[PDB]
């Protein structure tokens, strides 16, 4: 699920996989491992469990 | 159980509002109850 503040505002926006411990799997993407691409964010902005 | 449920898709998403945060909404109610009577529920 992404989370946005609605276009108008920024095109900014933050992303959530829903229902995994993701300190282990897609915080360790790989090369377009993460399904939305963008794989500039694997460590991101900020990581948080 | 309930992991058994997440192989197949069949998430389960948690609700917004935390049991801890439910009790706090209740004694906070409890409270306003016990030390204003009834009108914290109608205005101060
Ligand atoms: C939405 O976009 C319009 C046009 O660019 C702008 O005038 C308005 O302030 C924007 N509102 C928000 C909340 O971003
Ligand atoms: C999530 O992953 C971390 C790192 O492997 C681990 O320490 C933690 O116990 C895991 N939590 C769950 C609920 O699997």
């Amino acid at each position: 699920s992404v989370i946005t503040p609605g276009t108008n505002t920024s095109n900014q926006v933050a992303v959530l996989y829903q229902g995994v411990n993701c300190t282990e799997v897609p915080v360790a993407i790989h090369a377009d491992q993460l399904t939305p691409t963008w794989r500039v964010y694997s460590t991101g902005s900020n990581v948080f469990q | 159980l309930i992991c058994a449920q997440k192989f197949n898709g069949l998430t389960v998403l948690p609700p917004l509002l935390t049991d801890e945060m439910i009790a706090q909404y209740t004694s906070a109610l409890l409270a306003g109850t016990i030390t204003s009577g009834w009108t914290f529920g109608a205005g101060p």
